[PDB]
């Protein structure tokens, strides 16, 4: 928990506040990695991240939206709620996708 | 994928191809070796019924905002969208797509 007081930055931490994490596991969010979006993992371990904003682009004719153009809210999504004490962990088995070629003709 | 639109299939349901036998009206009593080419005027009638379950893939997204549907307009008009006219002629008034759900890529 960060306090403001007078400009005097005072860092104390919430033994009880919650942070939310859940998996797109269905992919029914619109999928925003793959485009090497710089925001990924620090390429030397040491180096800590902050993690990037998650929004999504929909239809839109010039700027303004269309009636197919969707608005997914992230909350209508079963998340799990983990408070300073909690782990989060799901495993995942890649589908069979060819060998990449890594040798030069 | 035939461009009209519709399934390709190496092996399509069959034609039923249906002809009504001649009968020959009334040969000779001398012999005569022509094709008969006398017969006696018919045709045919009777019901056809054809039965073709379909498969569905029914939709699971988690879209917000409203999906766009297929509607017949509420407003007051001579004649019902397809339904038949004062004459009995039945109308189909415009043509029918199948992609009104929406599915991101």
């Amino acid at each position: 928990e960060v306090t403001d007081n007078n400009g005097v930055k005072t860092i104390a931490n919430n033994l009880t506040s919650t942070v939310q994490v859940f998996t797109d596991s269905d992919y029914q969010l619109p999928y925003v990695l793959g485009s090497a979006h710089e925001g990924c993992l620090p390429p030397f371990p040491a180096d800590v991240f902050m993690i990037p904003q998650y929004g999504y682009l929909t239809l839109n004719d010039g700027s303004q939206a269309v009636g197919r153009s969707s608005f997914y809210c992230l909350e209508y999504f079963p998340s799990q709620m983990l408070r300073t004490g909690n782990n989060f962990q799901f495993s995942y088995e890649f589908e069979n996708v060819p060998f990449h070629s890594s040798y030069a003709h | 994928s035939p461009l009209m639109g519709g399934f390709g299939m190496k092996h399509p349901p069959p034609q039923i191809l249906i002809k009504n036998t001649p009968v020959p009206a009334d040969p000779p009593t001398a012999f005569n070796k022509d094709k008969l080419n006398s017969f006696i005027t018919q045709y045919s009638t009777g019901q056809v019924s054809v039965e073709i379950e379909w498969e569905l893939q029914k939709e699971n997204s988690k879209r917000w905002n409203p999906e766009i549907q297929y509607t017949s307009n509420y407003y007051k008009s001579n004649n019902v969208e397809f339904a038949v006219n004062t004459e009995g002629v039945y109308s189909e008034p415009r043509p029918i797509g199948t992609r009104y759900l929406t599915r991101n890529l």
